RNA sequence: AGUAGAAACAAGGGCCCUG
């Protein structure tokens, strides 16, 4: 209105100059990004100091001037000042002014007529508030904890997305007339930006504030921290009043946010697509992709496109790996060895050729590794920190709280390092059949030897005792292991250590371009394998809530 | 009797009060002869004398790098480096990563160096103007220099990184540059001493080590190039494990305990280990700029022929940099009655009316000397390159030779800047003492040297490591971080979030206790009501604020919703320190007061910009100082108001100018004019417009347009 | 279905995706119209408009329009359902032989 | 991000990115002009259009 | 076609990479950097030795290949010339540390600790500021019954400081808090005594041959001895004062679960152990003092002001019999005085003035820097009354750091539950009450036997020490502070029968002796660790006495 | 509208559609009920002699 | 006078202003 007409003069009066006009005809729109540092620059290095100093002014604060006369805010209420007229000397256009006048407005200015609207603004930290009211404490107690440390997430939030999508989601809720053009996620996502602008609509709001709040409702912030019990975000955002290094304050808080389900039911139906494209044996590869696109599955209350969530989450598990190394999904360099987790710290390697007799002779090619490597792996509630050199185990240590999980870590430990007679000499209650080739699809010995060890505890024993046997000298009786799992023994295992307290998980914060083959064997710029088929299990039946599997 | 407090370190451990130690409770205290005596111990540690003459300044040139000669007590500095050495290093460490590593990080780095934008080079600490002479902050420094490039050539249409590097070698060989003042203009010779010239800060904000009492600040024609050499230093040293410099806190210490537990494990029975806890000496006077050009020229030989010229900029110039001497020496009479104050550049006149110390560390650099500067060829200063320096102490702890295994005996350990750690293992002590003088010799080789005194061993689970001493558990200090429980000094609102959000860390890091949270948190609730004014209603205090409060106090039935800025208590603890309190009393204002405070139509409020924290009437913007109301600095203030003005306008037409950067090909003349247009239209269509007033509209703009295409 | 989710059919739990052409009553905005319109090659001749007077416009007609910043451009509503997908695996399957 | 074909990747189908790398690979290019190439190629498939 | 270009044209735009570079046509597919002429002149200058044109480097380097043997023997042949000593301290044991000699060192906090005495009343809420109690006091007549002599025992400038007195007496009573500026307080005050500026351009040789011009000669810091009278400090900081509340605190939030209610009540114990100590009113004191100080230096600068010296606090709880509520006190210790604090910048200087009571003759050695006046007498039965004079200064940063003790609570709190959780996790209870009330701790040595007392009670030296630092604080402690950590590693090392070994101590004696000037905190805390070492010697290895 | 612990109903009354879905009435985790069942009275248990 | 450190302050700009 009047105000365009305002805005047009002083466009006018400004294009009048020359610097100005100069500016504002070379160049394109973006160097006013460039020209919003030139202006305003100005910091302090104590400001603690400076607002000690400051605020024991008259008037440390500025304000606008036009804003207090429309208010009616006087001057000088009960001869006490709020602010007197002058012009500060960056602005220019606002007026110097005291603490105390904000009390003024607080209790006696202008009155808006709603705002509810910030219970929208700020919804994750009110459901924090919530979270954390519908909790039921417990006693405390006193004792020392296994804190580990790791990567993981502290905010819980739903439909977590990348920037590049948020970037315009906050436009097309805000500023529309603004807007550019239509990026597919909103074509596919329509009615969660119609729900985002139904509550910021016909609203008096600063809209900058509402962008970064919806930013932040948006990101997981993820943090390398110490860690005890449980991992869910719902515990990690409070971990703080929840335990140390000396004290636990129990509570129950398995009730809450609704997470880890949405994740094990898209693994479900990960290996489920998984093993139906596996039942092909030329185009499993594109049987797969038709799947992917040819499903979608509810969230909450909206429908997401599966490839979608797909790329948004960071399960590292033997299936999304498939998916999304098929949907060129680049991922981290994280390993998998059937239920274990492995990730590598250093060395190196390459492939080399050996084999086996299976029963008298029957020659079966198996690879492995020629060179000095060091490995982290996880297994429930046990941790191993563990080297191989040339198709041997050279040394390990564990860090667990379980007999049976150490065990199983151990064997699967020297699985993956091919150590031992047995990969030498294979035992003859496997035979031909067993060997590979359900329907034609070859298989290594090595999960050979899994499975095996899977059937049957009696094959991880005679595998245990495949490892050297000693007795247990003195003073190396604590960290000594024998052949049940014990902590302690007269005879344990050869080159083996134990000791309370898990290890560090290590960290990295690269990503990976891999590929797969068409017998769904992922290959990582080597002969590695970081995923397969063979490492999930064997098959389930599921009944799949509100999903959609439009596909013959 | 007579009191003993150490005597507590009898009957119980070390690391669990090693905090009790550190004043950090207390005000930490605060040249020329300084930057002397530096250069003097540059000059003195190469261990050499041969000198050559520079084509370009006729000045001497002390060389040093692969000319060691001197080779006395070499327990003490040098620096003086054999690039084979230290190429040979570096092809270990290599072979023990892998190949294609060197390679894969440039490529990584050239991904960032082309798209970048040549405006963040505004963020970062304080730069040496080349026009005032004068440490100014990057931004004013970065837009007086593109001023000038215009001024004297024309508008700088870049807009990346490259462009501007171009552009500066090109200001290089030119004959006569412009720049804006009180209009002045200089040669070729003038610029290039001025533009290589360096500025020094006595900053050194953190305590930490109190031989560092400086900091350099160079120009703003290396800052890109530095820039190139940081990312590919970095992008190097984040794959490695031997090295903790990027990363902070947990992540070290795991680094150590994965390391720790590995040497265990590793070592046989007839083997012991044994630490160490090193403080590197004159590591920024050490390092040579040299042996970085070798070693850069080494790593891109495989990659593009265009990251090879880049890397080999900064080298060369800190090869030939200048340094600032400061406020000159003080002249005075016996009573101290007057006082007579001279500059660097006069020093050599009255040299003989100066003590003789000054004398006898001045006239030997009168050569190296011109104009209030001296032409240091090599050497290093603080800050300047701290992750190559890392990257090239690490190649030391992946050696290994024949020797070291003949006898089974291994060294690694971890390092950051000028501090290390080293774990060395044998089966007897008599070659434990050769492997240390082993990695003693191989660190000389390459200017690392080692300082004695602050440098001792013991056996393996006893060290320390930047302020975190390490046994079978971990001692948090707990006094690093005291000074974080205090009120940042931004705003009302804010401050309070900040320290909760800094005690929840501290309690979850630091393994800081419940009630020390708690007495933290009063501590900074009471130093907020101090600061700030401000007191409890309850309370009987006096003043301004608390006047009107009392005053208004009556309309309100529940003061528990209220604020602490208003007269509020605290309602907070250890389970709600990760909730503001305008969270937590927003289901109990009042709908008048809560109404009042969550307005958005305030004439207090202003965005900052980490910041979680809520936005209120109490998140206000502090007055601006006056002292340069005085000066007459104004000039320069008039270009910023211009911009500003264009800034807002445009703003003002498109209100997420700020939040999503604005792209596209047309100029802001453009999209100004058809946007208002739209806006004309769209409303008197429907709106309460007129023909009248869009005629009207129409009319201003196209003279406005013709005006701005006239001008020039 | 669902005011909600306007852009969905759901059919014995199977779900459909309704393209965005016209918007009815419900449809309150430009984002029901998205995909009836398509870039084109430029033509002065075409008008200006807005993005709420954008409904009036017929089926296969041209106009000029402003988007996002410092960007002008041309659009006609008609749309291509094909994407990129198969006319890209197509033809490069058919370059291994 | 970290390589121009993961950016590429972001706008473009990963097929026609792996072939405009093969052909820089072929004639021994900076891998910078990954992307002009692809934007060509899947030109040229979205021109045949079946 | 079209909708494809423009999706990734803006998708290029975002990402700054729609330029020639990602973007060229046929011809502009060369880019490299611009290498000029100079650029190439200086590379070409800046090679190593061997090398003389970056070309010569460029294909050593390219080629350069790995020759393990020359490597290690230049590697050897350093090791050979160098000879780096390896010393075990069991065998080269740790001499004691050499303290400096001359006169002692003195008092150098700006107020009276254990000299001080005040005159105290009742506080009504009504008069809280400083230039109101100032003059309640004053009205009852004892601060005016003051009537010094012109005769000093000890100082100098006495008749200065008794004309100030006066003019302050007779300010109070024009209930205006302000002096002017005469000859008196212009020399008390610095007034006029900042040196003259003497431009080189105005200046010849004959100018100089005049007045002697010379480079000034600065006068470090001259040496001192060991204080005898800070152990009498550190005993009476410890022992409680009459009253309580002196420090101000804050209130305790609610409580949900049993974490707080722990947290709750081990504060509260430590603070009301705390709050009744001397150290306490001190800080007080400090705390209220130095905040009323800088509202005035921010309020009134370029003019003279009188800032009282005083304190707030609450008369102890008495059992319910008698008077119950017990009442607050406002308790006055001395006078103050500021002088034209124009904080022009940070580290700058104010001077202010102290004017204190005492009821304690002083000592030479000790009180050397102040001016006592014999006053008259005073009440408690009747006793003489001495007035402790001296001047002294101020900054910024030490009026925030000083306004900011409370930290001393945070570090002392830290400490004990650490200890206390600590003892209660290895037995898995709880355990923190008997740890207060039990595990004894090492205070100090009587007759030349030990002393201990429980922790509860050993609290109070460790919050003096953090006092002590928060006060004393300089470069000298800090230096000191930060090379004493190798003594105590090598002592825990002793503890273990860790062999410990080190490279040069001597060296580091040296470092730590060499700031040890003129601060009675560093030399206290060396020879109470010389003590240490003596001490531990009877139980342990690698110190000499 | 008005409720105290909403989060807890809600996700039992997704539990319960899962579950009859599945044809069995039986719901396997116990979360939910186990608080809400608990809420009127749970806590340990000390013995006389160990007092 | 004094402060503190290994140099700086003990007001600075134009009769008027200012941290």
């Amino acid at each position: 209105m009047s105000l365009l007409l305002t805005i047009a003069k002083e466009y006018k009066r400004l294009c009048q100059d020359a610097k100005a006009a100069q500016m504002m005809t070379v160049g394109t729109v973006s160097n006013y990004t460039t020209f919003k540092k030139w202006t305003t620059s100005r910091k302090e290095k104590n400001p603690s100091l400076r607002m000690r100093w400051a605020m024991s002014s008259k008037f440390p604060i500025i304000a606008n001037k036009r804003m207090l006369e429309e208010a009616q805010i006087p001057k000088e209420h009960n001869n006490v000042a709020l602010w007197e007229d002058t012009e500060d000397v960056s602005k220019r256009d606002h007026v110097l002014a005291s603490a105390s006048c904000i009390n003024y407005w607080n209790f006696c200015g202008p009155c808006v007529n709603n705002s509810e609207v910030i219970k929208e603004v700020y919804k994750s930290r009110f459901g924090r508030l919530e979270r954390r009211k519908e909790i039921m404490w417990k006693e405390l107690r006193f004792t020392l904890v296994d804190r580990q440390r790791r990567r993981v997430d502290t905010q819980p939030v739903e439909q977590r997305l990348r920037t590049g999508e948020i970037k315009d989601l906050q436009m097309w809720t805000l500023f529309e007339d603004e807007a550019p053009l239509a990026s597919k996620f909103i074509l596919d996502n329509y009615g969660l930006v119609k729900e985002m602008r139904s509550k910021f609509a016909n609203k008096p709001l600063n809209k900058e504030v509402v962008a970064h709040m919806l930013e932040k409702q948006f990101n997981p912030e993820s943090r390398f921290l110490p860690v005890f019990g449980a991992i869910r975000p719902e515990r990690m955002e409070l971990i703080h009043a929840l335990g140390g290094e000396t004290w636990i304050q129990e509570a129950n808080t398995a009730g809450i946010s609704n997470v880890d389900q949405r994740k094990n039911d898209i693994r479900a139906v990960c290996r489920k697509v998984c093993l139906a494209a596996n039942a092909s044996i030329m185009n499993a590869k594109s049987k797969l992709v038709e799947y992917i696109k040819s499903t979608s599955m509810r969230i909450g209350e909206t429908e997401r496109k599966l490839e979608e969530l797909i790329l948004e989450t960071d399960d590292v598990s033997p299936e999304v790996t498939l998916c999304k190394s098929a949907l060129g999904g680049q991922l981290g360099k994280t390993l998998s060895f059937g239920p274990m987790l492995l990730k590598k710290i250093s060395g190196s390697g390459v492939k080399v050729k050996d084999t086996v007799y299976i029963q008298g002779v029957r020659a079966v090619q198996f690879e492995y590794w020629s060179e000095q490597e060091e490995f982290y792996g996880e297994y429930k509630s046990a941790t191993a920190l563990f080297s191989r050199k040339e198709r041997s185990l050279e040394w390990i240590t564990i860090g667990g709280g379980i007999n049976e999980d150490r065990k199983r870590l151990l064997a699967m430990c020297m699985i993956f390092c091919r150590d031992g007679d047995y990969f030498k000499d294979a035992p003859a209650t496997i035979t031909m059949a067993d060997l590979s080739t359900k329907l034609g699809r070859e298989i290594p010995y090595q999960y050979v030897m899994m499975n095996w060890i899977q059937k049957s505890e009696d094959n991880l024993e005679a595998l245990l005792y495949s490892r050297g046997i000693v007795e247990t000298n003195p003073g190396k009786m604590g960290s000594s292991m024998g052949i049940d799992g014990s902590k302690r023994a007269i005879k344990s295992l050869r080159a083996v250590t134990i000791q309370s307290g898990k290890i560090d998980m290590p960290e990295s914060k690269e990503k990976i371009h891999l590929e797969l083959s068409d017998n769904l064997e992922a290959f990582d710029s080597s002969g590695r394998i970081v995923a397969t088929i063979l490492d999930l299990p064997s098959d389930k039946k599921v009944t799949f809530q509100d999903v959609s599997f439009q596909h013959p | 009797m007579e009191i003993n407090p150490y005597l507590m370190f009898l009957n119980n451990d070390v690391t669990s009060l090693i905090s009790t130690t550190y004043p950090y409770t207390g005000p930490p205290p605060m040249s020329t002869k300084y930057t002397l005596e530096t250069i003097k111990r540059t000059y003195d540690y190469s261990r050499t004398s041969v000198e050559k003459t520079s084509k370009v300044f006729n000045i001497p040139r002390r060389k040093f790098c692969n000319c060691l000669e001197d080779k006395d007590e070499l327990v003490k500095p040098t620096g003086n480096v054999d690039i084979s050495s230290l190429l040979g290093l570096a092809e270990m460490m290599e072979k023990r990563m892998g190949e294609g590593f060197f390679k894969h990080c440039v490529m990584e780095a050239e991904t960032e160096i082309l798209k970048m934008h040549f405006s963040r080079l505004t963020e970062g600490r304080q730069t040496y103007d080349w026009t005032s002479e004068r440490n100014m902050p990057a931004a004013t420094a970065l837009q007086l220099t593109v001023d000038a490039i215009k001024e004297t050539e024309g508008p700088f249409k870049g807009t990346t990184m490259l462009e501007y590097c171009n552009k500066m070698i090109e200001m290089l060989d030119w004959k006569e540059i412009k720049f804006k003042k009180v209009i002045d203009s200089i040669k070729h010779d003038e610029f290039l001493i001025r533009a290589l010239t360096i500025n020094t800060m006595a900053k050194d904000g953190e305590r930490g080590k109190l031989q560092r009492r400086a900091i350099a600040t160079p120009g703003m024609i290396v800052r890109p190039f530095s820039k190139i050499v940081e990312t590919v230093a970095q992008k190097i040293c984040e794959k490695l494990k031997e090295s903790g410099l990027p990363v902070g806190g947990n992540e070290k210490k795991a680094k150590l305990k994965t390391t720790v537990t590995s040497l265990n494990a590793r070592m046989n029975s007839d083997q012991f280990a044994v630490n160490i806890t090193g403080d590197n000496s004159k590591w920024n006077e050490c390092q040579q700029p040299e042996a970085y050009l070798a070693l850069l020229a080494y790593i891109t030989k495989d990659s593009s022929d265009l990251m090879k010229d880049l890397c080999s900029v900064a080298p060369v110039l800190f090869c030939n940099k200048f340094v600032k001497l400061g406020q000159g020496i003080r002249l005075s009479n016996k009573r101290k009655t007057k006082e007579v104050i001279i500059k660097a550049e006069k020093m050599g006149k009255y040299k003989n009316l100066m003590r003789e110390e000054y004398k006898n560390l001045f006239e030997p650099l009168e050569k190296y000397i011109q104009k209030d500067v001296c032409f240091l060829p090599g050497g290093m200063l603080m800050g300047m390159f701290n992750m190559l320096s890392t990257v090239l102490g690490v190649s030391t702890l992946c050696y290994m030779d024949e020797e070291l295994k003949a006898k089974g005996c291994f060294w690694t350990g971890l390092q950051s800047s000028d501090d290390f750690v080293l774990f060395a293992v044998a089966s007897n002590w008599s070659n434990i003492h050769w492997t240390i003088r082993r990695f003693n010799a191989v660190c000389k080789l390459i200017g690392i040297n080692m300082s004695l005194e602050k440098s001792y061993g013991s056996l393996p689970e006893l060290f320390e490591f930047t302020s975190m001493f390490f046994d079978g558990e971990f001692v948090s200090n707990l006094a690093m971080e005291l000074p974080a429980f205090t009120t940042a000094g931004v705003n009302e609102g804010v401050d309070f979030t900040a320290a909760m959000s800094i005690i929840k860390t501290n309690m979850i890091n630091n393994s800081l206790s419940p009630s020390t949270a708690l007495m933290a948190l009063r501590i900074c609730l009471q130093e907020f009501r101090a600061t700030y004014r401000v007191h409890p209603w309850d309370s009987r205090v006096k003043g301004g604020r608390m006047k009107i409060i009392n005053e208004f106090i009556k309309t309100i039935e529940n003061k528990d919703g209220l604020l602490i800025a208003d007269g509020g208590k605290l309602m907070n603890n250890i389970s709600t320190l990760h909730i503001p309190e305008e969270v937590l009393k927003f289901e109990k204002m009042d709908e008048q007061y809560r109404n009042r405070v969550f307005n958005p139509k305030n004439p207090f409020t202003n965005f900052d910009k980490e910041n979680e924290a809520v936005v209120s009437t109490h998140s206000f913007r502090t007055r601006a100082n006056r002292t340069l109301l005085n000066t007459d600095m104004r000039a320069m203030m008039a270009e910023e108001k211009r911009y500003q003005m264009v800034c807002d306008m445009f703003k003002s037409v498109f209100e997420s100018a700020d939040i999503n950067p604005p792209i596209g090909a047309m100029s802001i003349g453009e999209a100004i004019e058809e946007k208002l247009l739209e806006r004309a239209k769209m409303k008197r269509d429907i709106g309460a417009i007129e023909d009248s007033e869009y005629e009207e509209i129409k009319d201003i703009i196209r003279d406005a347009k013709k005006a701005r295409l006239e001008s020039r | 279905w669902s005011k909600a989710d306007s852009s969905k059919i759901y059919c014995h739990g199977i779900a459909i995706r309704v393209p965005l052409v016209v918007g009815d009553e419900h449809m309150d905005t430009s984002l029901a119209l998205l995909e009836g319109f398509s870039v084109c090659e430029n033509d002065p001749r075409a008008p200006m408009v807005t993005r709420q007077d954008l409904i009036d416009v017929g089926f296969g007609q041209k106009v000029r329009l402003f988007v996002g910043q410092g960007s002008v451009r041309t659009f006609k509503r008609t749309a291509s359902q094909r994407a990129a997908s198969s006319d890209v695996n197509k033809n490069v399957k058919k370059i291994k032989m | 991000s970290k390589t121009f074909a993961e950016i590429a990747e972001a706008f473009l189908e990963p097929e026609a990115v792996r072939i405009a790398k093969e052909a820089v690979e072929e004639y021994g290019d900076h891998e910078r002009k990954i992307i002009q190439i692809g934007i060509h190629f899947q030109v040229c498939c979205m021109f045949c259009d079946e | 076609i079209f909708s494809f270009l423009a999706t990734a044209a803006d998708f290029l735009r975002k990402e700054n990479m729609f330029n020639e570079i990602f973007l060229p046509d046929n011809e502009e597919t060369i880019i490299e950097m611009k290498k000029g002429k100079t650029f190439l002149e200086l590379r070409d200058e800046s090679v190593p030795l061997p090398f003389q044109t970056y070309e010569q480097m460029k294909d050593y380097c390219e080629k350069f290949k790995g020759n393990p043997r020359e490597l290690a023997s230049k590697v050897s042949q350093m090791q050979s010339n160098i000879k780096l000593p390896i010393k075990h301290y069991e065998q080269n044991k740790f001499r004691q540390i050499r303290l400096p000699k001359g006169p002692m060192a003195p008092y150098t906090h700006k107020f009276l600790m254990e000299e001080a005495w005040m005159f105290t009343k009742i506080s009504d809420p009504e008069r809280s500021r400083a230039g109101e109690i100032l003059i309640d006091f004053f009205k009852k007549g004892n601060l005016s019954a003051i009537r010094p002599k012109d005769k000093p025992l000890q100082g100098k400038y006495p008749i200065h400081y008794k004309n100030l007195w006066n003019q302050i007496k007779a300010a109070i009573a024009d209930r205006t808090m302000v002096i002017n500026e005469n000859d008196h307080s212009e020399f008390l005050g610095g007034i006029g005594r900042a040196s003259k500026k003497i431009p080189e351009i105005s200046l010849t040789q004959d100018v100089i041959t005049t007045e002697g011009l010379k480079q000034s000669e600065n006068k470090l810091p001259e040496p001192r001895s060991f204080p005898r009278w800070f152990n009498a400090e550190w005993m009476w900081a410890i022992k409680d004062s009459d009253l309580t509340g002196w420090v101000p605190m804050a209130e305790y939030p609610p409580a949900d679960n049993e974490l707080e209610d722990y947290a709750e009540h081990l504060n509260k114990t430590m603070e009301g152990v705390l709050q009744g100590t001397n150290c306490a009113r001190e800080m007080g004191k400090c705390i209220l003092t130095v905040g009323a100080l800088m509202t005035e230096c921010r309020l009134f600068p370029g003019k003279i002001k009188v800032v009282p010296i005083y304190a707030r606090s609450k008369e102890r709880k008495s059992m319910q019999e008698g008077l119950p509520v017990p009442s607050e006190m406002d308790c006055l210790f001395g006078i103050c005085v500021k002088s034209k604090s124009h904080l022009n910048k940070d580290d700058g200087m104010y001077t202010i003035i102290t004017f204190e009571f005492s009821i304690r003759e002083p000592n030479l050695e000790k009180h050397q820097k102040y001016t006592v006046f014999e006053a008259g007498h005073t009440t408690v039965r009747e006793v003489p009354l001495y007035l402790y004079c001296r001047t002294t200064a101020l900054s910024k940063i030490k009026n925030d750091w000083l306004s900011k003790a409370r930290r001393c609570f945070i570090t002392t709190m830290d400490t004990v539950e650490t200890i206390c959780l600590r003892e209660s996790a290895k037995a898995e209870e709880n355990l923190v009450e008997k740890t207060l009330n039990e595990k004894q701790m090492w205070i100090g040595k009587k007759n030349g036997e030990l002393i201990a007392q429980p922790l509860r009670e050993a609290l109070r030296v460790q919050l003096v020490q953090q006092f002590y630092f928060c006060i004393y604080n300089d470069s000298q402690l800090e230096g000191f502070c930060n090379e004493q950590k190798k003594i105590l590693m090598a002592l825990e090392g002793d503890k273990k029968n860790k062999s410990s070994f080190g490279f040069n101590p001597e060296g580091l004696l040296e470092k730590i002796e060499e700031c040890l000037i003129n601060n009675p905190m560093c030399l206290f805390m060396a020879q109470r660790l010389n003590e240490l070492v003596i001490e531990a010697s009877k139980r342990g290895a690698k110190f000499f006495k």
